Order: C-alpha cells, then structure tokens, then sequence
RNA sequence: GGGGAUAAGCUCCGUGCGUCGAGAGGGAAACAGCCCAGAUCGCCGGCUAAGGCCCCUAAGCGUGUGCUAAGUGGAAAAGGAU
RNA sequence: AUGGUUUGGCACCUCGAUGUCGGCUCGUCGCAUCCUGGGGCUGGAGCAGGUCCCAAGGGUUGGGCUGUUCGCCCAUUAAAGCGGCACGCGAGCUGGGUUUAGAACGUCGUGAGACAGUUCGGUCUCUAUCCGCCGCGCGCGUCAGAAGCUUGAGGAAACCUGUC
RNA sequence: ACAGGAUAACCGCUGAAAGCAUCUAAGCGGGAAACCUCUUCCAAGACCAGGCUUCUCACCCUCUAGGAGGGAUAAGGCCCCC
C-alpha cells in the first residue's frame, strides 16, 4: 500500500506537470 | 587552451572563522566554499586549491527553532537493530565539534577528492587554537549585494 | 579505593569453615608486587598505577625494557600490568618502589579476579554457543550436529553480521565478580579465594577489590 | 495588558535596583533577583514605583506584559511580607513532628517519611495534625507545598492524608 | 482521561484548552476530563 | 463511455489527440509512454525552452509588501478544536 | 479510514524449471502488549478486577489425539502474545500430507477410465567460484628502526523472575 | 546489581494573553524494566592511523655529485632446535 501511494504522488512534481506514465 | 594548474601553481592560506552565534547552516556553507577553493579564480574541479579553514568557538553555534531537541543524528553499526541516534542537544554536550564537522562534511563532494579536502579543516570547541604559528587570517561571512 | 595486586593461580583445593560447612577455595599466590610507575592526569590523562611481578633473570630482559626498570630504580620483573584508579586522591597512596603484599586484603572481602580463560581450540556451534542439535535417528542425513538455517531468503539475502557460528573459542580475558576471600595466608603470601577463578594452573591473574560489593 | 497597565507600588521600606532588563529588590525579609523579557522595558517612576511598558500589540508583548508586571509584585511582596502556606493532616494515627530543618510525616506507611527544607524555606509545626511552611519565593513556597501534597495518594473515601486548610476534596461512598 | 479524536465539553463546567499543541478538556469532575489524541 | 465496487499498472471502445513502439539530447534523484525539444559532421563561440540559481550543483544566503511556528514546507479521510 | 496476513479480482516478472504443506535447527524485525515496569478514570471500601494512555529491555512450559497449521483436553506457570521475513529457513535435515506409475472399497461411465472421496505402498542429487558471515594469517602504512604499558572515538554481551 | 542524567504517559508550582481561570506562551519541578552513563569484552587500518616512557642513536661503495642505487651494522626480530 505504501509503495502504491508514493508513486501516484510523485506525479505532482513541478517538472512532471501533473501527469506521469503508469499514473 | 584554457589554463590548468601545473605542479607548483597551487597555494594555501589559513582562515579562522568565529563560529560563535552563527547559524549552523550558514557557517557550514561558507566553510564548504572555502575548503573547495571556490573563491579563487584559479578553480579547477579535479585539483584541490582550498584554503585551510579553522573554526573556533564551535560550541556556541546557534541552531534555530526546535532543532536542538527534535533533530536526530543517526548512525548504524551494521549489526541487526544497531541504529542508535543522538539528538543535537546531546551531541553538543558530549563532543561539540562533531555537529559542526558533520554539517560541513555533508556539504563537500563525496568522491575521493572530498576525502582529501577534509584534511584541511581543523575545528576546535574552545575559543583558542594551536595553529597560531600559521597566522590564520580572520574571516567573516558577508554577502555581495546585487 | 580499588586495591589490587598481581597474582598467580596455583590450583584448587578444599577447606572447612567454623560452621563445618565445606568451601571449595582457589589458592592464588599474590606475590610481592613492585610499583614501577604512576600515571597522573597532568602527565598522562588518567590516574593509574603500574605494578610489576614475577622473577626473571636479568640476562633475559630486553634492553628497552631494562632501561624502564633501571630508570624507575627497581629490578626487572617478568610481568608488568597496570591498575586503573579513578581520582588523584587515590594515586597519592602509591609511590615508586613501594612493595605490595597479600596483606592488603582482609578475610571476607569480595574481590574480582581477572585472567585469560583456558584454550579450547576450533570449537563447533554445539560447543561454542550451546546450540541444540538434530536427532541422531528418524532419518537425519549427516546433519547430527551442524547448525541449520542461517537466515531468511532473498530478504535480507545476506547473513546479518553478528550471527553465531563456528570458530576459535576460549583463550580470552574474562573477569569473575564478587569472589569471597576465605583466608589471607600471611607466611606463604596466598589468598584463599572461594570459587573458581579463570585461568590455567600457573597463569597470571589480577585480583582487585570488587566493584559491586566493595 | 490590563494587569500590565497597573503601576507596581513600592512601600517606603523597600529598595529597588534596576540595571536595564535585570532587576533586583532588597527588603527586610531578604534579597531577590529577577530578569525580564526582551520586548518589555522596565523603568522606575520618580514617585518610587515600578512601571512596565510594551512597545507593540502582538501576542508576545501583550502576553508578556501581564506576566512581567505580576512577577515584580510577587518579588516585592516576598521581601516585605513573605509567604506562608498553611496545611493540615487528616487521618487516624497521622502525626507530624519537626526534626531540625527537616519535617517528618507518619502517614501509615511501614516507614516514616522525611522531607528536607531547601534553602530559603522553613517549616514551622504548630500541632501534630497541623503545620505550616514559610518562605520568600511564591513559587518555591507553592512548590514544596505541592510535594508535601503528593505524599499520600488522594483518598476519596475517608479523606486520609495531607490537605490545605481551605481545600475541599470530593468524597464518594464505599458501600459494596 | 479519555483519549479520542473528538473531545467536547460534556458538562457546563468543562473547559476546552490547549496544552503543548494538544487539545484537552478540564473539568472539576474527573470523569469529564478528556484529551484529543 | 461501457463491465467492475463508478478498484486496479484491469478489461473493451471513440478522438486529423500525444509519445513510446520505431527516438537520441535537457528536466522529473534514479525512472520506454509525463514536461521542453526531433541528433548531417566539427568548434575550448553566443541566445533560449521545460527546470532552476545556500553547499553537493551550473546560475540569487535577489528587491518590495505580507503570511506560517507546524520542519507545515518535505503524504491522507469523516470529524474535533478559544 | 488505516494494515496488506485471509478468501478473491488482474495476468505484469519466471514454464531452454523461482521446489509446494507441516515438523526440526537457527534466527531477526514490528507493536496492534500475555507477564514484569509507569499512569488516568472507575458502578475503585480492602483482596481482586474493568477500560484507556505510555513502554518492545528480558521472558513467553511439558504432554494425550490428528500429517496437520488450527483446535479440544491433562498438569503447571508471573505469561503460556499477535504478525512480517518466498504463508523465513529442504546447494541445512525429515517426507507424515499433497500431486506419477501398483492395489481395493463406495459412486459415475456400456467401455477404456474418473472422483478437491476413502484406504495400504512409493529414490529428496551437487568437490562453494563471487557477495555474505564465523575465525586465523602474510604484505604495507601510521615521515628513522625497535620494546613495554595504555587513553579510548566506535562497537558487542547482559537486562527474566517467583514463594515465604 | 547500587547510583546518576535527560524523558514518555501522567501529577504540578509561579503565571499573562483574557481584572477571574489555565501545568505554558516566558520560567521552574517530579516521573518507567524503555534512552545516555554505570557492569563485562573487543577496540588507533580511529588515515585526525593517538599518549607516557625506554633502547639503538652510525659505517662503506657506485653513477654523478642531484637524487637515487648497492653493501655491511646497532637496538631488535625471524628461521633452524627442545
Ligand atoms: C540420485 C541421482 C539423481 O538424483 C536424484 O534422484 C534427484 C533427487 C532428482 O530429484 C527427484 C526426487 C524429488 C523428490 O525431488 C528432489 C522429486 O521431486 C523429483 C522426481 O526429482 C533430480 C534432482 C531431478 O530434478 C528435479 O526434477 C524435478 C522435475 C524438478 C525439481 N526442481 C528443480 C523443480 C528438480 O530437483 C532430475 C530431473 O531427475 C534431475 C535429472 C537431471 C537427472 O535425471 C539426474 C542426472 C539424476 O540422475 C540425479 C540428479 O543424479
């Protein structure tokens, strides 16, 4: 559970512009 | 071709920074700049040219906020369950020079050269240092205005 | 303070109390000890006294070692050890050249005797760390004594430094605590320490007043 | 604030010495020392009183004002009048007798308990089941009076133990 | 001392305060005394 | 939008939508599919994009006015709260 | 809403092989605490409890039945904790179970045969290269070459407890 | 083990913001097998490679005389031997 939430969170980074592959 | 330091081109000088009442982060970045020789215009990444930096009054150094009791300095011995931590307040009481050293050590390059730079940093807890024969030049932390 | 004197283990024996109870004592020769040097705070950084013990032919002693004895003004001794005290108020009790004897102790005073254990050589895990074994029947294939599993698998995937396995054992310094001294023999300079002190018959030991009961 | 906006009256027999943010008061009962916070400036009116002032109106100055003023009045009152805390003990076979500067309590324990008086505090026993503790520092007087109060666990059923005179302790009934 | 995510002034004498960043409720009746945690 | 529990890095569809597939270089610490941008070769020249400018780490412990006391920043819900 | 240990959903790594249940030996970690330690509130008189908060240093038994995990039972005990580590651990051990070929019963099938039905029997291979770990040496360094005796930054071990 | 230090839960003292009240914002205290010392052991390859002492503390050759190379030694050590 811990691993999944962290990956979806790091899509919010400034350089990703709110989208990332594999969500 | 751009100029690169030869055999005997490098030169050293000794700086002493009064760590009293200086912020730990601010003092460390100033020392880490000196030790790497960033101030000289003869800088070259693969050749060290930093100037020996002596830090005196290393136990009076001021740490802001609640970091005196809530910031831990961790260390692991390798054995299972071997992780032992000391809050900064305790680490200052036992041996105070460590807090200044680590906060500088983690500012320098981590490669083999950064291990050689460390040999040029002498830090003392008291207000006196034995290196008076080398005539350290007193150094202060200002900021060039733009 | 922490009285101490360098001694030699002689052997074990058996003596009887006034209440007719039997006590198994170890005979320790606490031979005369010569104070060769005193370590002070301003000189060395700790407060300790350096004793010497044993008789050695002066031809045998090596020249660097011989000079240390001559400078202190004493005859060379086989073993030189050092007792660590804890203050300058205790160092003042000692002076170079003063001789210590078995009389410093009294009957009924708890002491801690330190020595090098007996040698046991390459010892298996059934002997070293007191493992169990595996059954000698019901099918055990050639595993009657070997340890067994070492760790997990693939997590951690290493052996976790600190695990207990085979290797050399014994022959290491060890200290026994709160050993009563049954009798202080005056003529022969021998302590009758009730209990079993570590070492091998004729091995050097250090007997000091107990930390806990002292 | 309202507390901080009230000048501190100094009776004629009391001496007040001010050194910036450091304050010391000398009087008949003894000498006390105090230090005030950075935001507040402490000065002396020529009438012979104490006045405290706060420069701005944020939390720090407003909160520190009331404290800093009422800290001095306790300081001045300690060196003219002093503080005496009166206690009394309830229970059967509960005794108090004074030994030197120390105080002993017989609270029903298998052993008797002894309390040592620190510097600046004195114990004066009046009756076996009633005594008093007197000193200069209001905090130190109240502090030791707290420790004495913790000697016996609260007893809602019979009320055995130490008490303050005006204290009213809740009591329930142990029936079944 | 009840420890709940929700603390309320059960009775009229109950007072809601804050000590060391944690909300409490202090009342003369010890039953009402609770703390947010 | 359907199926699912309006779950899945699920599955099935539409899109003169994109990229990877078949794509190097800069950014996201590392990280095919996200953001900037399509590599003809050389240069010890210059200006920029996304992203940054205390030290590692290149360039700001930048200027003005405020806010935060929680290391919030540097994970989260019903709800509680002078 | 947390957790990811249960029954599942998906089919993304491995079918030119990732050995699968129990037991043994060996551990190590979390705290959502069984005992021991500290507290609040009690419809807490005392003894004994109930509930909640802090706390992971140590400890946590021997047997009957079953392949059993689990469970019931017999004696104690201060307690007989819950879970992760490929439902830890088979290049460490057993093979009782399951899941090859033999055989029989019940049931299905006209028949070869079949049964997450039952019963008896049924090969557990390998000289450790590298990381790892337990031990022991050879070389060099510490600004001349050697010998004693040491401070110790940094680690490791231990920490249980009852009755009178 | 005994003892000491800083603490968790919890109990407090002095106290304003907020004429009262509040363990809290400034201060001061108590407080557990947990943490740091205390007990035992390893430990200067701790590259900041440590300290107190003691002994030897001096002889030749070569290239070219700058440094290096070669030999014989002292204190000491090792090998062979019991
Ligand atoms: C005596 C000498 C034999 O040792 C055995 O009997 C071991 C004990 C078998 O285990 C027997 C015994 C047993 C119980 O397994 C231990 C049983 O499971 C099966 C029948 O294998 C082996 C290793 C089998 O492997 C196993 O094959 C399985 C299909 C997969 C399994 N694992 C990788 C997935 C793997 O170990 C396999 C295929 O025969 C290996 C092949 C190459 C051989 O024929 C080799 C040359 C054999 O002559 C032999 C090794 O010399």
């Amino acid at each position: 559970a811990k691993r999944g939430r962290k990956k979806r969170d790091r899509k919010h980074s400034k350089a990703n512009h709110g989208k990332r592959p594999n969500a | 071709p751009t100029y690169t330091p030869k055999a005997g081109d490098t030169t050293r000088s000794w700086y002493v920074i009064d760590a009293s009442d200086v912020v730990l982060g601010r003092l460390a970045s100033a020392a880490a700049t000196l030790l790497r020789g960033k101030h000289k215009p003869t800088f070259t990444p693969n050749v060290d040219g930093g100037d020996f930096v002596i830090v005196i009054n290393a136990d009076k150094i001021a740490v802001s906020g609640d970091k005196l009791t809530k910031k831990f300095a961790y260390r692991h011995s390798g054995y299972p369950g071997g992780l032992r931590k000391r809050t900064i307040g305790e680490l200052l009481e036992k041996h105070p020079t460590r807090v200044v050293e680590n906060a500088i050590i983690g500012m320098l390059p981590h490669n083999k050269l950064g291990r050689q730079i460390q040999k040029k940093l002498k830090v003392y807890a008291g207000p006196d240092h034995p290196h008076a024969a080398q005539q350290p030049i007193p150094f202060e932390i200002k900021q060039v205005a733009q | 303070a922490r009285k101490g004197i360098l001694g030699t283990k002689l052997g074990m024996t058996q003596v009887f109390d006034e209440n007719n109870k039997v006590v198994p004592v170890t005979v320790v020769k606490a031979g005369p000890n010569v104070v060769t040097r005193i370590r002070t705070t301003e000189r060395d950084g700790y407060s300790a006294v350096q004793l010497a013990y044993g008789e050695i032919s002066p031809r045998k002693v090596i020249k660097p070692v011989a000079g240390q004895f001559a400078a202190a003004g004493v005859n060379p001794r086989r073993h030189v050890a050092e007792l660590r005290l804890d203050d300058e108020a205790a160092v003042a009790e000692y002076e170079v050249g003063q001789e210590l004897t078995a009389e410093i102790f009294s009957d009924g005073a708890y002491v801690d005797v330190t020595g090098t254990s007996k040698g046991k050589g390459f010892a298996g895990t059934m002997k070293r760390h007191g493992f169990r074994g595996q059954g000698a029947a019901h099918g055990a294939q050639a595993v009657h004594r070997r340890p067994g599993s070492i760790g997990g698998c693939a997590t951690p995937g290493r052996v976790f430094k600190g695990t207990r396995m085979s290797g050399r054992m014994g022959n290491d310094r060890v200290t026994t605590q709160n050993l009563k001294v049954h009798k202080v023999d005056a003529e022969n300079g021998v302590l009758l320490i009730k209990g079993a002190i570590p070492g091998r018959n004729g091995g050097l030991v250090v007997v000091r007043s107990a930390i806990k009961r002292g | 604030s309202r507390i901080g906006k009230q000048p501190v009256p100094v009776p004629s027999g009391v001496d007040v010495t001010i050194n910036g943010q450091n304050l010391s008061v000398k009087g008949p009962k003894g000498t006390l020392t105090l230090d005030v916070a950075e935001p507040i400036s402490v000065s002396r009116a020529e009438d012979g009183a104490i006045v405290v002032t706060r420069p701005d109106d944020e939390r720090r100055s407003r909160s520190l004002h009331g404290l800093s003023r009422t800290l001095i009045a306790n300081l001045v009152t300690g060196v003219t009048e002093g503080y005496t805390q009166k206690m009394e003990i309830f229970g059967v076979g509960y005794r108090v007798q004074l030994k030197g500067q120390n105080l002993e309590f017989a609270l029903g324990y298998s052993h008797p308990v002894l309390i040592e008086a620190p510097e600046g505090i004195t114990f004066a026993v009046e009756s076996p089941t009633k005594f008093s503790v007197s000193g200069i520092d209001k905090q130190k007087v109240g502090q030791i009076s707290a420790v004495i109060r913790r000697l016996r666990r609260p007893d809602p059923y019979k009320g055995k133990g130490v008490r303050y005179e005006g204290e009213q302790i809740r009591r329930k009934v142990g029936k079944t | 001392m009840k420890v709940n995510p929700s603390v309320k002034p059960i009775c009229d004498k109950c007072r809601v305060i804050r000590r060391h960043g944690r909300v409490m409720v202090i009342c003369s009746d010890p039953r009402h005394k609770q703390r947010q945690g």
